[PDB]
């Protein structure tokens, strides 16, 4: 039931079997006790989630031509009505900030009171109304796809954290650099990534 | 020989062949090149 | 009888002994029924001068 | 077997003596191959180190031979560097670097692999269905596409062979490529010029007259003729 | 004055008693030993803690101990 | 600026609203692994009066007037946490009203 | 030019200081004779001063504010700019003969202690052995790492003298 080799000839960790998206990947032996793996799988399944938000967002503020994602928060600095899809929402920043932390703190005290690992890992229900869930095959495909592209966002958000963090330039921007000359226009060019080229 | 050479395989000969060996080494080093600093080759 | 081989190497796990952990050669072991018949021999002294010792059943085991 | 001799009448390692090496001469004074798998792992080694050898050595002399035939105008291997990367056609360090130190970490991560258990990379569904080839044969020998020619799939006394004179022209580049760098150190001039100057003129072209490689004996000279 | 313990790894040499120059230990017949002797100390309000006995002890660690505190005229060797 | 009664009423309304109907379920699950039936419990015994101090107080264990567990000290401490709130949004509304940028540019 | 340093090639004291220095030692040259041997002495220790700070210069050494050359540790720094030589080499270079000598002490503890009355050898010295463990101690961290793999080089604490607390 594994889904891949994270290389060829690994050691075949005996935690790590009947669980989605596994690839025998750690060589650390992290998660050898079952309730630290549990904890661990949660942790990386709602993280991937939220980098699946994020890359949604970052990925949406290009290809509508809306601006960037580094300074679309640059509107609470200069004080200006901020703008969501051309829509001109006039919510204040403090009311924003309150409504959110108090929204994200109910969400995440009804979330963390499942008191069930099963559903704190995979609730569905109310959170799943398309009901594609029903046959398990197609529900254990669509845990492993939905892993995979996680774990690909966990990957692509740190990718533009630092893309950012060494140029100025945005993320179509960079992805048109690379297209056009790869080897002039790299991480290596910048000479930030690796010190000394 | 061999009753001789016993007390010369005793520790404070030992002592003095390894001392004047590396003490030697050391001198040669440096009378025959000057002082140097950095190993820049 | 009731102890190790004589002559046999064995490990003392005596606490509060200078040789915790060491290897001796037995070289008598008592049949009369005393505290500590096994009575062994080291190759090193301790630090009072003395290279042999007696130890309980308890306290000798074979090495590994 | 034992084949030759490094040194007669020295004394050979027990580990030496009916061990079925490629080009084996009893040449280990200081016994680091006494353990059997940390000598199949310093097999790997010298394999690995003779093999870019080769391709440094002969990167290094056909580019030079064709230098003096002048046929290209090829620099030296010591200049070669800044040669390219002055060019007006050049990639920069830092990719190239980059590109190199990447390259050969996807490849030797699989000589690794490998390594810890043989025949481990054959696993099915891994490398797109070409990797059934990729099973070695024996350890530092992978064959498979890496001997497309079938030059391996051969007598066994001619293979032996072959791999003796792998590792005995892999030793001479070796050594070779360790007089290129102590050449340049010293005469400041590449292997065909270095050559050229020992057959028109031997004795006055000779490392001990050079002062770079053994200090303090040009003043021995310069005193003698004074 | 101090308190002199014999432990039961006592084997019987009879020398603790001829290193203590004050006749602070006797020996008295036992069965857990070879020799069926061990040290024991009737006078030990006449012993000073001098660890003679401590140094004339063979076994690892030592069957005799003596332990320092509650000082007397007679333990701190005053002869005024 | 932000108003100071609408700000501190809305930051404490939310926090006794996190507190009641979201933190309690949290709550008295961690203190029954803390000072449950089986685990630490009571530190003292109770015999004289600078032992009897530490005895928990007459009016923390009574009863439960409101449907759920809040009582009278939860509300204290949820009241406190959204003072401690309303006063630091207040707080940085103040110092963005005076001119002056505490966050990097 | 790193913390503030001028290379010691463009630095003004330290030529001051070599001014100086060149200056007190032709003092004593005028009470002798040029044809005399302390003049000759004299003459030699002035050409190895000239030759010492010929060479110190040009050759990556910075200094700052006291004419005296500075030494950079850091690594990286050491290897961005041209001064690997200062330490970062001699680290390596002194730890193969740290590396040497404790590992020839290590075989020679192993091969005395497989022998009766080892507490011999350790004031009665074995020339023949020694001297071929002193040559075949080159490739000492080829045998240290091949040795802490497998537990010839460590040993578990069941036979090893603890502390009783
Ligand atoms: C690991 C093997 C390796 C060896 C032995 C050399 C050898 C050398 N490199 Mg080459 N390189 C190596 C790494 C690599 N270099 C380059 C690309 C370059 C460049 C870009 C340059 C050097 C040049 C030099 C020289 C620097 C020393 C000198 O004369 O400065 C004093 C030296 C002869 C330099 C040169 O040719 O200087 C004349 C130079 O500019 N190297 C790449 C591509 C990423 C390498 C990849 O492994
Ligand atoms: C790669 C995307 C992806 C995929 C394949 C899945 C797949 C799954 N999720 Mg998950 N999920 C995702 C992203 C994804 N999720 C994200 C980003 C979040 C956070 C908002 C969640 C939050 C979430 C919860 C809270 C729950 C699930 C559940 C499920 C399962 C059943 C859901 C179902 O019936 O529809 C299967 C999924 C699809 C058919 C995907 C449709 C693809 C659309 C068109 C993409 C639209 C995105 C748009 C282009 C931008 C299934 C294993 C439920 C579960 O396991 O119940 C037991 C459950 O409780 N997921
Ligand atoms: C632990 C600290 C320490 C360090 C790092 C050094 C290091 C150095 N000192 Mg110092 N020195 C020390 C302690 C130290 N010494 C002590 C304790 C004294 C008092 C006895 C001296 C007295 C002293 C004087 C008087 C002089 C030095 C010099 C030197 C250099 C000579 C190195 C050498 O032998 O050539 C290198 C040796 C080898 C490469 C050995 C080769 C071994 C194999 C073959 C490789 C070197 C920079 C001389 C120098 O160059 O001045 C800068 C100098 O004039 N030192
Ligand atoms: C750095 C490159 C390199 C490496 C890894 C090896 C490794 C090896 N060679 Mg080799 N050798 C080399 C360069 C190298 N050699 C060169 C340049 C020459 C020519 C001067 C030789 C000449 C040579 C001979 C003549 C023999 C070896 C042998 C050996 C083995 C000895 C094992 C040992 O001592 O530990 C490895 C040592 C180091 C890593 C140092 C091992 C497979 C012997 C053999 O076949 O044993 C299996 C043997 O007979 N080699
Ligand atoms: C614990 C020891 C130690 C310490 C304190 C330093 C300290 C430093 N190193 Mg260094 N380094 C070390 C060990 C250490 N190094 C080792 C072991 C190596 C491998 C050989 C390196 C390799 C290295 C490189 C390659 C570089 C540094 C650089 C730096 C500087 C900037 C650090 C940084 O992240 O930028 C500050 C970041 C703030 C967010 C700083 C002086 C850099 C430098 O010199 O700066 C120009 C640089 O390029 N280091
Ligand atoms: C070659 C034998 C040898 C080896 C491998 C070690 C190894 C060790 N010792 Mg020890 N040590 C030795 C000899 C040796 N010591 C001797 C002879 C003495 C008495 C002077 C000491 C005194 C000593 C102390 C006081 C301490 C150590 C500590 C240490 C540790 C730190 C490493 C180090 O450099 O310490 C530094 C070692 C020294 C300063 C001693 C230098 C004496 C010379 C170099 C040894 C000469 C040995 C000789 C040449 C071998 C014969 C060769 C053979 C061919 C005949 C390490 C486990 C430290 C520790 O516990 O760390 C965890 C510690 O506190 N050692
Ligand atoms: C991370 C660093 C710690 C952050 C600590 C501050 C948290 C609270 C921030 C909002 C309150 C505030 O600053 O109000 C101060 C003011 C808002 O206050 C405004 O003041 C005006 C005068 C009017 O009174 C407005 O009605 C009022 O809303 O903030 C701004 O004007 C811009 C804030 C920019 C930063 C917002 C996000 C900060 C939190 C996330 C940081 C990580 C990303
Ligand atoms: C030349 C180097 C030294 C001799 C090398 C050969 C060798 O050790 O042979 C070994 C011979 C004899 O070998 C002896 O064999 C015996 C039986 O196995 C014991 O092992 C002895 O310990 C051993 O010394 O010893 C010597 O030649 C001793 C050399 C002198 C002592 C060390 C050097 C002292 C230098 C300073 C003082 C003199 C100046
Ligand atoms: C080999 C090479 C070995 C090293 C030779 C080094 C060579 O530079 O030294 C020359 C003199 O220059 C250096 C002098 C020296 C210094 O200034 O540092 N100082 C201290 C002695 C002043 C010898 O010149 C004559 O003295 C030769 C006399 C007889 C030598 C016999 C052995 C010859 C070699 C065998
Ligand atoms: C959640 C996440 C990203 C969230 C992003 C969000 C909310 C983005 C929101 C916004 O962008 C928008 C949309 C628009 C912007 O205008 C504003 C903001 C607000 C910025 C990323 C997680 C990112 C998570 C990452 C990168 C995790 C990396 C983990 C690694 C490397 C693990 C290491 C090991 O694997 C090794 C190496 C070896 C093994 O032995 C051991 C282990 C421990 C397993
Ligand atoms: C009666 C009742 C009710 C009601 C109630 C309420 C409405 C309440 C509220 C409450 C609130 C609404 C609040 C509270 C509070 C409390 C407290 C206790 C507080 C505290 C505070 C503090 C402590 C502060 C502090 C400070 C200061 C002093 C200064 C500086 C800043 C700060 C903030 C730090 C109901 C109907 C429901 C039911 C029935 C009964």
């Amino acid at each position: 039931t594994r889904a891949g080799n994270f290389a060829p000839g690994s050691e075949p960790k005996d935690y790590l079997e009947g669980l989605p998206g596994n690839y025998n990947f750690d060589p650390l032996e992290l998660g050898k006790e079952k309730g630290t793996l549990q904890r661990y799988r949660e942790a990386e399944l709602i993280h991937c989630r939220w980098a699946m938000l994020g890359a949604a967002g970052c990925l949406a503020v290009e290809v509508l031509g809306l601006g960037n994602w580094y300074d679309a928060p640059l509107w609470a600095v200069t004080g200006d009505k901020p703008t969501w899809f051309g829509i001109e929402v006039p919510f204040d920043i403090a009311t924003i900030l309150g409504v959110e932390v108090v929204a994200m703190a109910v969400a995440e005290g009804l979330r963390n009171e499942n008191q069930d690992m099963e559903k704190r890992l995979y609730p569905g229900g109310a959170f799943d109304p398309l009901g594609f869930s029903k046959d398990p095959k197609s529900f254990e495909d669509k845990k492993l796809k939905e892993l995979k592209n996680g774990r690909l966002a966990m990957v692509a958000c740190l990718g533009f954290a630092g893309q950012h963090a060494a140029t100025g330039k945005p993320i179509l921007a960079a992805l048109g650099d690379h297209l056009s000359s790869p080897f002039f226009n790299n991480f290596a060019t910048n000479g930030v990534s690796v010190p000394g080229l | 020989m061999k009753d001789f050479t016993t007390y010369l395989s005793t520790a404070p000969v030992v002592g003095l062949g390894w001392a004047i060996f590396t003490s030697g080494l050391l001198i040669e080093i440096n009378r025959f090149f000057p002082d140097p600093l950095v190993f820049s080759f | 009888e009731i102890g190790p081989k004589r002559g046999s190497l064995v490990k003392v796990l005596r606490p509060e002994s200078y040789w915790y952990n060491q290897v001796g050669k037995v070289v008598s072991v008592d049949q009369s029924g005393i505290r500590y018949p096994v009575v062994v021999r080291f190759e090193n002294q301790n630090y009072a001068g003395v290279s042999t010792n007696n130890y309980a059943l308890d306290e000798v085991t074979d090495p590994p | 077997s034992m084949q030759g001799n490094w040194l007669p009448g020295s004394q050979t390692p027990a580990h030496l003596k009916d061990l079925k090496m490629a080009g084996n001469f009893g040449f280990d004074p200081l016994n680091l191959g006494a353990e059997p798998q940390a000598l199949r792992w310093y097999q790997q080694a010298e394999l690995v180190h003779s093999r870019t050898a080769m391709m440094g050595v002969a990167g290094i002399l056909i580019p030079g031979i064709f230098t003096k035939l002048g046929a290209l105008n090829v620099p030296q291997w010591y200049e070669a560097g800044k040669v390219y990367i002055e060019g007006e056609g050049a990639i920069p360090f830092g990719t190239l670097l980059m590109t190199t130190l990447f390259s050969y970490a996807f490849v030797e991560g699989k000589r690794w692999q490998d390594f810890r258990k043989p025949g481990s990379q054959a696993e099915p569904g891994t490398f797109f269905g070409l990797e059934s080839q990729f099973k070695g044969t024996e350890n530092g020998y992978p064959g498979g596409i890496f001997d497309p020619l079938g030059y391996s799939k051969t007598s066994p006394e001619k293979l032996d062979e072959l791999k003796l004179k792998e590792i005995k022209n892999g030793r001479l580049a070796m050594v070779a490529f360790l007089g290129f760098a102590g050449q340049y150190g010293a005469t400041g001039k590449g292997p065909i010029d270095n050559l050229a100057d020992h057959l028109a003129d031997p004795w006055h072209n000779t490392f001990a007259e050079n002062g770079i490689s053994v200090p303090g004996l040009s003043a021995v000279e310069q005193a003698a003729a004074n | 004055a101090h308190v002199v313990k014999i432990y039961d790894t006592c084997i019987g040499c009879t020398q603790c008693v001829r290193a203590c120059p004050l006749d602070v230990l006797e020996m008295v017949p036992w069965d857990g030993c070879k020799a069926a002797q061990m040290a024991s100390s009737p006078r030990t309000e006449d012993c000073v803690g001098c660890k003679r006995c401590e140094t004339a002890c063979p076994t690892d660690f030592l069957s005799v101990r003596v332990y320092l505190g509650n000082e007397s005229t007679r333990s701190l060797g005053l002869a005024y | 600026l932000i108003a100071a009664p609408v700000a501190i009423g809305g930051s404490t309304a939310a926090l006794l609203a996190l507190g009641r109907f979201v933190f309690l379920p949290y709550q008295r699950r961690r203190t029954d692994m803390e000072v449950g039936p089986g685990r630490l419990g009571p530190k003292t015994t109770g015999d004289t009066f600078f032992d009897r101090l530490q005895k928990p107080a007459s009016f923390v264990e009574t009863k439960s007037k409101d449907p759920s567990g809040f009582g009278l000290i939860d509300v204290l401490g949820w009241g406190a946490l959204g003072h401690v709130f309303g006063y630091f949004l207040l707080a940085c509304s103040s110092l963005q009203d005076a001119g002056i940028e505490p966050f990097p540019r | 030019d790193i913390a503030g340093l001028t290379p010691c090639s463009e630095s003004k004291a330290y030529n001051k200081l070599e001014r100086k220095e060149l200056k007190v030692l032709d003092k004593r040259l005028k009470k002798y004779e040029p044809g005399s041997a302390p003049y000759l002495a004299l003459q030699a220790t002035k050409e190895r001063t000239e030759n010492r700070f010929k060479t110190y210069a040009k050759q990556g050494l910075l200094c700052g504010n006291d004419g005296l050359p500075h030494l950079i540790s850091d690594p990286g720094l050491a290897l961005r700019f041209n001064h690997a030589g200062e330490v970062f080499i001699p680290t390596f270079g002194f730890l193969y003969v740290a590396g040497y000598i404790g590992h020839v002490g290590r075989q020679y503890i192993i091969l005395s202690k497989e022998d009766a009355k080892p507490t011999d050898k350790e004031i009665i010295l074995d020339v023949p052995l020694a001297l071929k463990l002193a040559f075949q101690g080159w490739a000492w961290p080829l045998a240290s790492i091949q040795e802490l793999r497998n537990g010839s080089l460590l040993e578990k604490d069941e036979n090893i003298t603890v502390s009783p607390r």
